[PDB]
């Protein structure tokens, strides 16, 4: 019953192997004025605690607070002893190599788990979809990636990184909302302006035609119940927020959108694998829930690929937790028993596994 | 058009032949030339030299091994020499024919040294390469024994449209007073997917370390070689990663200083004079 | 009759760039009958000439030549003076005068040097144009490279709407070398050619040459980034694939287990299939 404990910049996930849903999903945020206030209790007492994020942009910056998060994960959320059974962990691609083992040594120094299979986040989402070959988008909370995978191997020379993610979109939505008249100020009112983003945002094909229709006919208006008794009618930002991914010049970044980088991902690859890689582009992450985001990609790529072949783009319904399930279907498998980063290797070789078993 | 001019023109064409493919260039130089009878012998030395320089491998008739061809290591006559198994062979420059089942006789003066060289080079030629082949030769030049260690690796693929080759050679001398190490490296890669890209690189290194006995002599040059190669890869990767801001900005910038597209309307279509007095008085 | 010229073109792309002009000489030694027509096919590095009346250099080309007599873009002249018609389309004269000025202001913002030239044509319905840019390596700087680029522009007629279809073809030659002590000598070369077509309106605020400058600058930026990232990029992949930086006995120990893992996963995915 292996533990899958998927880290993340927004919301940390933890659970057992046999289940098909993450049992413990809680925010990864640490407050300071007791000192051990992490998670929902940290959010509740916002009037005294100076909240701060340990993880930033997919690379662990502060290490003590990440240790506190790991301690809270294995004590209150799961209520199990650390060393009962192996634990699996994940880290984003394009990381400092020493940071892979910097967490291994602090894990053994306080938990001494029986084994590890520290792996990439994107290599297993493709397995969760159900295949071994394809392109993957880690459109998450801190960063976005384009990562091709062929036969289970991650090519380090063919990945791309984008800074645009959910938090920038939420900040932009706040900026647009200030202009209408309903001013939202300070960080306490973030959790509600995120809520408008979840269930009142979508994408449109004709960005200009949609703007013309919204400005002319006031049928694209929706009412939202704030938790005060007030009701806010919201109009034209229902498509001006998610379009920032396809045109980053709105915020100011000169980087390309997430629709040209899927092209550069596969230009930097062999001739013979492209027929395989167009056929299966797999979505993932928390920031790809919006309705109709498959159709915009299907229309944009067809205008930029050769017209002599077929592009099929797919997405499961359970895109948000696809990293967790893909771990749990890999941790519990028949021939998986023999290749772990087991404890006896560290016990025999002493502090030498940190530069030997890097595979 | 003088005939011998044409012959030597084909000779220096094939001398600078592209990275690895020989059949297409051979067919086309056959096409341009009319006197194939003169091509048989007036281009034999050029094709032979191309085989000598490239360090090509050849798979022998079923002794479960393949061997390289070295300019400084082969026998030199029509029939060449091998390090292992004591069987000289005749290798055709064009048809890759296998013949000459006639052994020969080694000097035997320092066979332990060359055997240890083979055994040590083998160990860090297998694991540290993805796919490569090596050879080691020993010969007496000017009354002094010299050991030449040669390494070659190729990744030929026509359908993907790229070619690549690594070649390297190292010299070792027998001087109990003080040893000396000479090394030469070269890289050749070619990419032609709807374009042209060539990359040629060469390097030479001179270094040395203390002498040692037979139990230890198989390790010092191996360590020197591995250190030199690793530092070379570090150097080329470090220089390549900073291409867009160190060496490539001299030819052309990515964007101008303004970090924006040039505004052609204002380019198509005195404040500075007056502002100088303000700049003087204030500062 | 037609295969030999294709074979000559095949030979042309095969040789390295840094001495191709010598090969061009060698080319005219091999087959004299096809010496003229191949020059119209194969792009060549361009030559630099000097104007005597203004004291500045310009760029020789193929399509500003008639009877072995060239024209300077700045001062209308020929080596045989007043023996043939020179620089037609006086209404286009002004549209050269700005243009010869205009693109050198573009030289000053990107290259910080180099030499440029533009020559326009006449044709039945509209006009055409040929634009040249050359940049040589700096003498003081250790790096010694060369950039050449040729552009051909065509515009079709339109009866009304003030919308013009510009067709732009472009070709770039690039050569770079480094001689740093750490890595010895390294050389890089490149040749590329592309086309595109675009429709855009004609306005008093935005004349034709503004659009031509837009297309030229966009093509050059796109080709620069494309050649840097996609083409030159995976040479690093090939050289790092020839040998790994670290020793790898470890992956070979578990490679057979990886193959068995792939086999059983391929079985299992079909086994459940959601
Ligand atoms: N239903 C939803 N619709 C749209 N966006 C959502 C939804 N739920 C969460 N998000 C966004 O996704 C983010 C969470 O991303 P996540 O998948 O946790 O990234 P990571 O796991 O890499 O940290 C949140 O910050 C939020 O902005
Ligand atoms: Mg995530």
């Amino acid at each position: 019953t292996a533990l899958v404990c998927d880290n993340g910049s927004g919301l940390v996930k933890a659970g057992f192997a046999g289940d098909d849903a993450p049992r413990a999903v809680f925010p990864s945020i640490v407050g300071r004025p007791k000192d051990s206030y992490v998670g929902d209790e940290a959010q509740s007492k916002r009037g005294i605690l100076t909240l701060k994020y340990p993880i930033e942009h997919g690379i662990i910056t502060n290490w003590d607070d990440m240790e506190k998060i790991w301690h809270h994960t294995f004590y209150n959320e799961l209520r199990v002893a650390p060393e009962e059974h192996p634990t699996l962990l994940t880290e984003a691609p394009l990381n400092p190599k020493a940071n892979r083992e910097k967490m291994t040594q602090i894990m053994f120094e306080t938990f001494n788990v029986p084994a590890m299979y520290v792996a990439i986040q994107a290599v297993l989402s493709l397995y969760a979809s159900g295949r071994t070959t394809g392109i993957v988008l880690d459109s998450g909370d801190g960063v976005t990636h384009n990562v091709p995978i062929y036969e289970g191997y991650a090519l380090p020379h063919a990945i791309m990184r984008l800074d645009l993610a959910g938090r920038d979109l939420t900040d932009y939505l706040m900026k647009i909302l200030t202009e209408r008249g309903y001013s939202f100020v300070t960080t306490a009112e973030r959790e509600i302006v995120r809520d408008i983003k979840e269930k009142l945002c979508y994408v449109a094909l004709d960005f200009e035609n949609e703007m013309a229709t919204a400005a002319s006919s006031s049928s694209l208006e929706k009412s939202y119940e704030l938790p005060d008794g007030q009701v806010i009618t919201i109009g034209n930002e229902r498509f001006r927020c998610p379009e920032t991914l396809f045109q980053p010049s709105f915020i100011g970044m000169e980087s390309a959108g997430i629709h040209e980088t899927t092209y550069n991902s596969i230009m930097k690859c062999d001739i013979d694998i492209r027929k395989d890689l167009y056929a299966n582009n797999v979505m993932s992450g928390g920031t790809t829930m919006y309705p109709g985001i498959a159709d915009r990609m299907q229309k944009e790529i067809t205008a930029l690929a050769p017209s002599t072949m077929k592009i099929k783009i797919i997405a499961p319904p359970e895109r948000k937790y696809s990293v967790w399930i893909g771990g749990s279907i890999l941790a519990s498998l028949s021939t998986f028993q023999q290749m772990w980063i087991t404890k006896q290797e560290y016990d025999e070789a002493g502090p030498s596994i940190v530069h030997r078993k890097c595979f | 058009v003088s005939d011998e001019e044409k012959v030597r023109i084909a000779a220096k064409f094939i001398t600078h032949a592209p990275p690895g493919e020989f059949n297409e260039v051979f067919n086309d130089v056959r096409l341009l030339l009319n006197n194939d009878n003169l091509l048989r012998e007036g281009a034999a030395h050029a094709f032979a030299q191309y085989n000598m320089d490239q360090f090509t491998p050849v798979k022998i008739e079923g002794y479960e091994d393949q061997v390289l061809i070295t300019e400084h290591g082969d026998l030199g006559n029509s029939r060449f020499l091998d390090p292992r198994n004591k069987i000289s062979f005749k290798f055709d420059h064009l048809r890759k024919e296998a013949s000459d089942p006639q052994p020969e006789e080694a000097d035997g003066g320092l066979k332990s040294w060359r055997e240890s060289c083979d055994s040590a080079l083998r160990a860090y030629v297998k694991d540290h390469y993805s796919n490569g082949f090596c050879t080691v030769y020993a010969k007496t030049i000017d009354g002094q024994q010299t050991i030449i260690a040669c390494i070659e690796s190729h990744q030929f693929q026509p359908k993907n449209f790229w070619n690549g080759r690594w070649r390297s050679e190292w010299k070792f001398t027998i001087t109990p007073p003080t040893a000396q190490v000479v090394g030469v490296l070269k890289i050749q890669v070619h990419y032609y997917e709807d374009g042209n890209v060539q990359l040629v690189s060469h390097k030479d290194v001179q270094d040395s370390l203390t002498v040692s006995n037979e139990a230890q002599t198989a390790k010092e040059f191996i360590k020197i070689i591995e250190n030199a190669e690793n530092e070379y890869q570090t150097a080329i990767s470090e220089n390549y990663q900073t291409m867009s801001d160190t060496t490539f900005k001299a030819l052309r910038r990515q964007l101008p200083v303004t970090r924006t597209k040039i505004d052609w309307n204002k380019i198509l279509s005195a404040l500075m004079e007056v502002m100088q007095k303000r700049s003087k008085a204030i500062h | 009759s037609d295969q030999q010229l294709d074979c000559a073109l095949d030979l042309m792309r095969r040789l390295p760039p840094q001495q191709i002009e010598k090969n061009l000489s060698d080319l005219i030694d091999l087959v004299p009958s096809l010496c003229e027509d191949l020059l119209s096919s194969v792009d060549q590095p361009l030559k630099i000439a000097r104007d005597k009346v203004v004291g500045k250099d310009y760029l020789l080309c193929d399509y500003n030549r008639d009877g072995d007599s060239y024209r300077s873009p700045w001062s209308n002249k020929y080596d045989p003076p007043l023996e043939d018609g020179a620089m037609p389309s006086a209404r286009l004269r002004k549209l050269e005068v700005e243009a010869n000025n205009a693109f050198d202001q573009y030289r000053d913002l990107y290259f910080e040097g180099g030499v440029s030239s533009v020559y326009l044509w006449d044709l039945d319905h509209g006009f055409a144009g040929v634009i040249l840019i050359k940049k040589a390596g700096d003498g003081s700087k250790k790096i010694k490279g060369c950039w050449d680029s040729i552009h051909v522009v065509e515009v079709q007629e339109k009866s009304s709407g003030r919308t013009a279809h510009y067709k732009l073809t472009s070709t770039v030659m690039l050569w770079l070398q480094t001689n740093k002590s750490g890595s010895g000598t390294m050389n890089l070369g490149g040749s590329l050619t592309r086309q595109m077509e675009k429709d855009e309106t004609v306005s008093d605020c935005s004349p034709h040459i503004a659009n031509i400058g837009r297309l030229v600058e966009d093509m050059e930026n796109k080709i620069r980034s494309t050649l840097n990232e996609i083409y030159f990029g995976k040479t690093k992949d090939i050289v790092n694939g020839l040998r790994s930086i670290d020793a790898i006995p470890d992956n070979q120990k578990f490679k057979q287990l990886q193959r068995e893992l792939s086999q059983v996963l391929t079985q299992r995915q079909i086994g459940i299939q959601l």
